[PDB]
């Protein structure tokens, strides 16, 4: 029986491994809840120059 | 080299240096919450021995998740001459 022991260390250190952050589609010109890299908000996204 | 708990490879920080074509490379190093932050900016300099007069902002460059205490630092140099045979002069680089 091939066996692997994974030991995770969550201590006082800058975290290096994390679960992937999945996303959804991006919709503009509409009032929407947005979350960009942890920045949360509610508003209308429009093309900015 | 033990507990090698971090390795990073990327494009050169210091570009090619290949007569008075001096270059100013300014860097800022910080150690905050285990994150090692390096900021830098580069500009060709013209016949100014010391720091010049002007304003140039350093753009963020790299944030390393190294997370280990730091107290001291030292710069790394290049031996163009030979250690066993130190010549009288001109073996180095323009004194």
């Amino acid at each position: 029986y091939r066996v692997v022991v994974l030991s995770f260390e969550l201590l006082h250190a800058p975290a290096t491994v994390c679960g992937p952050k999945k996303s959804t589609n991006l919709v503009k010109n509409k009032c929407v809840n947005f979350n960009f890299n942890g920045l949360t908000g509610t508003g209308v996204l429009t093309e900015s120059n | 080299a033990n507990n090698c708990t971090f390795e990073y490879v990327s494009q050169p920080f210091l570009m090619d240096l290949e007569g008075n074509f001096k270059n100013l490379r300014e860097f800022v190093f910080k150690n905050i919450d285990g994150y090692f932050k390096i900021y830098s900016k580069h500009t060709p300099i013209n016949l100014v021995r010391d720091l010049p007069q002007g304003f140039s902002a350093l753009e963020p460059l790299v944030d390393l998740p190294i997370g280990i205490n730091i107290t001291r630092f030292q710069t790394l140099l290049a031996l163009h001459r030979s250690y066993l045979t130190p010549g009288d002069s001109s073996s180095g680089w323009t004194a």
